[PDB]
């Protein structure tokens, strides 16, 4: 749903 | 050449109903620097994991690039149903790659009637677009 790092 | 400011690059899968660590794409160099896609099973259920990542070998801590980028899973039944999302953020060394942990649903993805997937293979597909980098060459 929400974007981010792959951390 | 490698200095385009936008490109558009494929990567297959293979034995995907079976990934179990993250795979990384050959580098499609864009503004010289070198972009891949990164794939790796997630749980939110099971999710597939889609990222996009730059420059992450260099051993460079002054680098930097902002891009914006489409990622999308190919449909080859129909490029119409293929799935799409949109990023847009700052690369550097310590956010080297952006993307979703929860791109899709695995069961959705891996469907042998939904047309993502055949002979165990899906390709992923990202179309981006990058600002000129910043501590680069200088």
């Amino acid at each position: 749903v929400s974007p981010s790092t792959s951390y | 050449t490698s200095w385009r400011s936008e490109a558009t690059f494929q990567f297959t899968v293979e034995r995907f109903s079976r990934l179990s660590e993250s795979v990384l794409s050959p580098p499609c160099f864009v503004r010289n620097l070198p972009w891949k896609i990164m794939v790796m099973p997630r749980f939110y259920q099971k999710s597939v994991g889609f990222f996009l990542q730059c420059n992450a070998e260099s051993d460079s801590t002054s680098w930097s690039c902002h891009a914006q980028a489409v990622l999308k899973i190919i449909n080859y039944r129909d490029d119409e149903k293929s799935f799409s999302r949109r990023i847009s953020h700052l690369f550097f060394h310590k956010e080297n790659d952006w993307g979703f942990s929860n791109f899709m649903a695995w069961s959705e993805v891996t469907d042998p009637e939904k047309g993502f997937i055949d002979d165990d293979k899906v390709t992923f597909e990202v179309f981006v677009q990058a600002d000129a980098p910043h501590g680069v060459a200088w």
